[PDB]
């Protein structure tokens, strides 16, 4: 499809609409043109859903819970409101963590306040004061609470502040208040950001006075990456092959010490920008601890990667970052020796939330696959800024995209593979399209360094060359 | 590291040595974690009765609970009707969860709209969500219907749904006759029941209330059946076939099989099958209504008993043996349509399993959850088994209830060991299969995580899970199964006997030790 | 010991530490047993390749075969037959084994009568006993026809069961027009499934050799069924499902369904349903004789060809989903019926649970046994699933069957693993999940035995059997299932991608070791 | 019903019968007396069966390899014919055994030499020698073969015997030829007898001028008890909590080390007299070795045994004994307490093989029930002998029951309790009468000793009294 021919697309997609979503609809729909080399100039992000369109968005609480405060496992997380919210995000996101569940780590457990209309009425402020207590004797060896607030907690006024200094001081222990109600802002994003200030106001202080941890030039902290399918294990495995000792590494597998630990550290490696670096910022300025991004997905960006990494240090780490380049050298070349060829010239259509989208493109071009068309649920124009460089010419790019985009654009791009999330796989499916899902990993993984570049090849591979595809359709019509 | 030619995923990759040593640096390192032994002596007395006493004792805490809120219901319950939306005025958030909770379960598309209520209609409320959100739903997705539910938002800041949708209309947003029927859907009252309960009687009135005039009971010869809250597809087709096996003329309203099941032939269809509005609003002229889930149906009871004029009978969910029965003479009574040969022949099958099956089924002992009408209708038939239910835990359950449940028990002697708890979560549910162990538990798939801690304890406390529920997450097309009638009845007993076997097979496995009963025939 | 209230059977009795000192003092006493390292070695051994190799090379002894004797199959087939008796000509022990066997798999009566040939009748012929047998039988259980078989006593002395009858009619035990079909069913000679096709071969030319002359082909507008040899209940109701819902005539040849599924109401019925006599006289006027199984229905073949004249399509066995579509559209172009609307959108259905369960099913390794239509289409569905069936084995089958099964998996790229053995008994097989390991086996209850081994080398080598197949012993009700069609296919599906999940659940439930992959979503 | 009233219900069944099967069952089929004893006086036994009638009976192959041999564990048992055979027989029969199956031990396995057409032409003795190099190379742990002949063998004129001499010898190992061809006799009875003859000829002389046996004066054996669920050992424990000691345990859970000590031992405890009685008479003619009966079902049997076994020995057994019978007492008394009162009034009607029908009755009268009616597939008029004396007066008697029979007088009777076979249970079930399998004991078990009549009793409890009774009749019939 030519450059023309996406453009038409696009307005004869926006058609259908009333007047009012079609203009704002047009300006978060884009053809990316390597001619221009700033976000803005081509697409807008970050704004409200027109309602009634079906986004594909969640809300800050998803933000805030789902994603940055829930992997922490010794800390008991409640959600503090009415009973749907914990329960529809009980253990539906895969950040996988080592412990002891119900005794000393209690990530895919659902604690909540369960509000009542009595708590509507009188406010939750005496009930979330009891509940911490009756925390603290039912699982003795939590290290931390987290109270995240639903829709209706600062709707009613209550004070989860106040709850929080004063049960703190009784019972000499980090409590931390969230307000990361799900009407606040227009995403996820907004939760993420509120969930970086209440770890900044709250935990990531409380060292800054102690000085026995004892340091080395090589200590780093692994930021934003959440664990999934176990990622950042074999990110770490990577780091600490290299040398590097890690410090830190939250939120996937990680624990409230070694949050209040990051500050110590010589460098802050951000796997997820949009999520982190908020916090990344904040501890740049008090601390002066620079931070960098960095991609482990597919060999190549894993090399380069590495390389950069190991250059912010000395001659001895840079050796060790080759000699660990050199080992794995035969693993990943047998990878793309057996499944490029499988995978080759295919297209892929991607739809995620504010980073896989740009993320994930090197490993699908490691097997010799085409990114046609990407877009994120909440990403920023910072995002679409990098994202627009490693896109090719005339590829598609959808922001907020509604159900029924999507599926238009589908129908006409006819791409060999889609990589979306739970709401859009059993779709596209049904349309005989082969998809993987880009958050969960369809219940597969890791994706992340040379082992997950592995499981990732298999993975693509299994399902775009499924027998399944080829029994759509009745041999009788 | 991997091996090419035999790759590894999470299990087994991180029991690879170098995995192991790397995850032990971490926690001796930076974790701060309390030592091994603390650990073992806090789980210990997790599963003491001194303990249980301390867990029954929260009045401010909940913990896994065994329920969910309301628009998730109310969201069902518009998926049964023709091409129509379902749709929750309110913060997108809770859409986005409603959805994913079914894809999950269904392992389908699941089509709900929001009006993305932000903090801006917190201070001058959602007015405006709901003239455009309607506006770009019906001109986007083509429904025939937009059903409305409320999110907490939306309750608490007091948005006048009616007046809202007729402004809507007053200014030319939705046209004037485009049925937009509503319910009031609180998360902080009641459950995922009773949204559904909500959302039916809402749309039962928008299509009856002001046209009862010409309505003559009986007059279409049908018997209308609202099946409730309901997530197996099998219990839907079971109903249809045994009244059609009868020659009854019926209406279920409310009937979401088709949507929740189509083929993967090449196209995506948002819509399909479904009550057509024809059928709401000619409901009133049937013969009766009757209510599959009575315990969350109340609602649309009195709706159906003060406008419709129906004498609602008194019947329990059909399920097991002795409330089928009830349920097909119910039938037969109102409709003058014998119980025909083939129903009769369908129900001594069901027996005559029970009689190949009883001697391992005696006395065996369950912990079970779920809502109120399919939890009752679990330990009726467990009952009837022989079997002895001992923990009986609803979440989403009321004091009447209860009392009819333990009215049950109290007319079998399998349910002297029987106690029945409302407003309890799995929590409470986990300290009750330590203290007082049962043979299997029969639940959803939050029960995996207590048959793990039971495990852990040591393999002669393990229970095991049985998935018979909503959600099940962890097994696939499960949801395909059937629980009421005869034939649900034959599908249960199969599946405990079965389970019961495999677990037998499983501790006589040992040669030399325990595989003397490792019988070829049982 | 025993305590009053917690009874105990002998698991977990003999566990009693006063039992297992006894236990202990009768083997150091008095049993001399090999010790327990050499146990230990020996066992080891067992599981080598080296063993495995002599184990291939046995040409006289067969260890725990998978078939049973021809008239096992000769009796199943006679049930099928409205008011028929079957009964065997020769020895009783013989009966008394045909009906335990099946009584344990259908959990039902059945029933068979012998003529009780004993030393006398081995010197003189069994003549005498085949009168007073037919007279007998006639009078006390009151059939509308008497199907005779043979046990391998009265083959061996050349028992001429032709005149035998005939001089019955004649010196009047039994009427002249009476029916009395028969068929010679050698155990010594191919197994089950020969003596089903002999048997049935034998009912078929009595009603229609001599009365050819007023037949006309097409004439009654029906297909003619034939389903072989089969042990799942769902099987035949499948196929009468689906030509009911295209509207097509048909008459199925060989329908036990009832008799063995008879309801438990207060009454005991020796006889239900069953194919009639006019329908099998009539069978040479339908249009065309479709066989479910033709690789064991090669005699009734040539008799249906070359006396019928119908011209038997070639169609594999119905299972899975190229062969359904096949068997559906062969039937449509016979019958001139459309395939409808309903079974297209179950297909779809079926393609749709394949798309979503494709993932954990992929790759996956099978060990599978059982008769050889059976084999081939479970080896073909599996193919469709992306599955791997790496172990083949069909002890009843032969080098033509073997050819074929070869091309089916050379058509496919997960074929390439695959071997398949004919001739090989489960003791071979045990020596194959060992060497080259599978993950799961299919098969009977006799793999029971295999996984047992397995286990015992350690838990990593352990390999579960999944159910399916015959005969099913050690479980309750799977005779009702379902492998043919679509629905089996779903069936088959449901319980291979369970099974896997159920595994890995036990795999990743060991806390703070594998728990991390004990996801509650799949 | 008196008397009259079943001597018309026999002539009633009777008339369906053609004239020859109406003489021939009439005398099988009696009313038991008050006086007369002697069972010649009132029934027929242990003929042929008539043609065409369902008789329930098996073969003598049944007898000897189900029976008497297959329960050997660390011999191999080769059925010996075509294929059938020992494929149907395979661990139907739950004598149970602990032994590592496949190595040292080989009950539930089905070794077969599956003839094919060229083993009736030619013979099948070639096929059998290298059969046997084949078994010893593969099973090396074997401690002996035995040969148990199928029909076809003996039809043939193959010579069993000879291959097993000169590979016995060939080989130093022990072979056992058994001519046990299922038209031999009537039933499985002759195969009894064979079986205990190949024992004799065989395999229990081995050690006659072997004098290294350390005996003492408490040495028994128990015979004939074949370890249905476990029964045997149950048994076994009594005996030695009383001070003997039991040499030799055959056939359940039965070594061939043990059957040759046997000839050692003081006493021959014989639990069924029908299958054992041939060899046990010709250990007391050959060895000087008295045997007696002896019966563990039920506190009231067993108690008595228990006393008569101990009154062989001196006052020490004796003492023992009543050690044994007080250690009990309370926990079977809490099995009558508990189950008497759920058992007390109702009526059993019985059909089995050659002991259980008579051997049953004590531990049913210990809860309180009575037993209608009982018969035998293959007894012997000594059997019938001891069963008058312990069947009330005016009870029916049934040899050899044919289908229709068993049907009909169950009809007429309608006992409260049907104890049978599979190939009867289904029947009566169907037509709401409660059913125990009371050769299987229904997958459960044991049933002897103490320990055996706690699980009896619920087991004809749970059967007996189960809710499922009342729900045969549909509530609109
Ligand atoms: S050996 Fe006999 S038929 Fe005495 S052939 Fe039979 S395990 Fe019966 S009444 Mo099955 S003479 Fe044993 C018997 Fe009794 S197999 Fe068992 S129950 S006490
Ligand atoms: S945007 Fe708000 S914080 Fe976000 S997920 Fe929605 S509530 Fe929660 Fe919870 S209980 Fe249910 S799902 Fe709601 S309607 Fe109230
Ligand atoms: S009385 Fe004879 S020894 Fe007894 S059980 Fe019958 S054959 Fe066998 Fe075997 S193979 Fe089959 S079952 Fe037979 S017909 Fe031949
Ligand atoms: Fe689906
Ligand atoms: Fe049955």
């Amino acid at each position: 499809m030519s450059r023309e021919e996406v453009e038409s697309l696009i307005q004869e997609v926006l058609e259908v609409y009333p007047e009012k979503a079609r203009k704002d609809r047009n300006k978060h729909l884009a053809v990316n043109d390597p001619a221009v080399t700033q976000s803005k100039k081509c697409i807008i992000s970050n704004k409200k859903s027109q309602p009634g369109l079906m986004t594909i968005r969640g809300c800050a609480y998803a933000g805030s819970k789902g994603v940055v405060w829930g992997p922490i496992k010794d800390m008991i997380h409640i959600s503090h409101g009415p009973v749907g919210c914990g329960q529809y995000s009980r253990a539906g996101r895969r950040n996988y963590y080592i412990g002891t569940t119900g005794v000393n780590a209690f990530v895919t457990m659902n604690f909540t306040s369960d509000f009542q209309e009595k708590d509507i009425v009188f406010g939750g402020d005496k009930k979330l004061a009891k509940l911490i207590d009756e925390v603290e004797t039912l699982f003795p060896l939590n290290k931390g609470i987290s109270v995240q607030s639903e829709c209706p907690i600062g709707l009613i006024g209550d004070d989860i502040e106040s709850v929080s200094k004063v049960k703190g001081a009784e019972l000499s222990k980090t409590i931390v208040p969230v307000r990361c109600e799900g009407f606040r802002g227009v995403s996820q994003s907004l939760g993420h950001h509120i969930a970086n200030d209440a770890v900044r106001d709250w935990v990531l202080g409380k060292r800054d006075e102690d000085t026995t941890f004892a340091s080395t030039p090589y200590d780093v902290a692994i930021i934003g990456d959440y664990n999934i399918g176990g990622d950042a294990w074999s990110s770490r495995i990577l780091l600490e092959e290299m040398g590097l000792r890690c410090v830190a590494q939250w939120s996937g597998d990680g624990s409230i010490s070694e949050i209040e630990l990051t500050p110590k550290v010589k460098l802050n490696l951000v796997h997820c920008y949009r999520s982190m670096n908020y916090i990344s910022r904040h501890m740049e300025e008090k601390y002066g601890i620079p931070w960098m991004e960095y991609n482990f997905f597919g060999p190549t960006k894993t090399i380069e990667s590495l390389r950069a990494i190991a250059a912010k240090f000395d001659e001895s780490i840079q050796k060790k970052c080759e000699e660990v380049i050199a080992k794995y050298k035969p693993e990943w070349e047998a990878v793309v020796a057996k499944y490029r060829p499988r995978l080759e010239g295919k297209r892929v259509m991607l739809y995620i939330g504010g980073l896989r989208p740009r993320h994930v493109i090197g490993a699908y071009e490691d097997l010799g696959m085409e990114v046609v068309g990407t877009g994120y649920e909440f990403a920023h124009n910072d995002d679409y800024d990098r994202t627009m460089k490693e896109m090719g010419d005339s590829t598609l790019l959808y922001d907020d995209v509604t159900g029924y985009e999507f599926e238009e654009f589908v129908k006409r791009i006819k791409p060999d593979l889609i990589g979306s999330g739970i709401k859009e796989k059993f779709i596209f499916q049904k349309m005989g399209i082969p998809f993987r899902e880009m958050h969960s990993w369809d219940y597969s993984g890791p994706y992340h360094g040379f082992d997950g570049f592995a499981i990732f090849a298999r993975d693509m591979d299994m399902t775009l060359n499924n027998p399944c595809w080829k029994k759509l359709q009745a041999p009788w019509e | 590291s991997q091996q090419v030619d035999k790759i590894k995923a999470s299990y087994p990759l991180f029991l690879d040595q170098d995995y192991k040593d790397m995850l032990a640096k971490k926690r001796d390192g930076f974790e701060e974690k309390y030592p091994q032994d603390k650990i073992d002596e806090v789980f210990q007395w997790t599963t003491t009765k001194e303990y249980q006493e301390l867990n029954f004792q929260r009045e401010a805490l909940t913990v896994n609970p065994a329920k969910a809120c309301q628009p998730l219901g109310a969201v069902l319950c518009a998926l049964g009707f023709e091409k129509t939306m379902p749709y929750v005025h309110g913060s997108q958030g809770c859409v986005a969860y409603f959805r994913s909770y079914f894809n999950r379960h269904f392992r389908e598309p699941v089509s709900c709209v929001s009006d993305s209520m932000t903090e801006d209609a917190a201070v001058f409320g959602g007015q405006q969500n709901m003239k455009d959100g309607l506006q770009n739903c019906k001109a986007t997705y083509k429904p025939d219907m937009i059903a409305v539910s409320t999110t907490c938002m939306a309750e608490v800041i007091g948005d006048d749904l009616n007046a809202f949708i007729n402004n809507s209309k007053k200014e030319g947003f939705i046209p004037d006759e485009f049925p937009v029927p509503f319910a009031h859907t609180p998360s902080f009252v009641g459950s995922h029941v009773t949204g559904w309960d909500n959302m039916f009687e809402g749309i039962a009135r928008y299509f009856t209330l002001k046209s009862m005039d010409d309505k003559v009971v009986g007059s279409n010869k049908k018997i209308n059946i609202v099946p409730g809250f309901e997530t197996y597809l099998g219990n839907f087709r079971v109903i249809k076939r045994m009244l059609s096996e009868m020659g009854v003329g019926y209406s279920l309203l409310s009937d979401p099989e088709e949507v929740l099941d189509t083929p993967a032939d090449g196209q995506f269809r948002m819509y399909a099958g479904g009550t057509t509005q024809e059928e709401m609003k000619d409901a009133p002229n049937a013969l009766n209504t009757v209510l599959l889930q009575p315990w969350h149906l109340e609602k649309t009871k009195k709706f159906v008993e003060g406008t419709w004029k129906h004498e609602v009978p008194k019947l329990n969910i059909p399920m097991g043996l002795d409330w089928t029965d009830e349920f097909l003479m119910k039938v037969s009574e109102i409709s003058g349509q014998p119980i025909p040969a083939s129903l009769t022949k369908e129900r001594g099958r069901l027996v005559d399993m029970m009689t190949d099956s009883h001697t391992w089924l005696h006395g065996k002992r369950f912990a079970l959850w779920g809502d109120p009408d399919f939890v009752m209708g679990l330990v009726k038939f467990l009952l009837e088994l022989g079997c002895e239910p001992v923990h009986i835990l609803c979440h989403n359950g009321n004091k009447r209830w209860k009392k009819a449940v333990d009215a049950i028990l109290a007319a079998s002697p399998y349910g002297k060991n029987a106690t029945v708890y409302i407003g309890k979560d799995l929590w409470h549910l986990r300290s009750l299969v330590f203290t007082d162990k049962p043979d299997f538990m029969i639940g959803n798939s939050y029960g995996k995580f207590i048959q793990r801690d039971t495990l852990h304890k040591g393999k002669e406390f393990e229970v095991p899970l049985i998935r018979i529920g909503f959600p099940i997450f962890d097994r696939h097309h499960l949801h395909r199964s059937t629980t009421l009638g005869y034939e649900g009845a034959m599908q249960i007993l199969t599946t405990l006997v079965n389970s019961i076997l495999e677990r037998l097979d499983e501790e006589t496995r040992g040669m030399q030790a325990t595989d003397y009963n490792h019988d070829l025939v049982r």
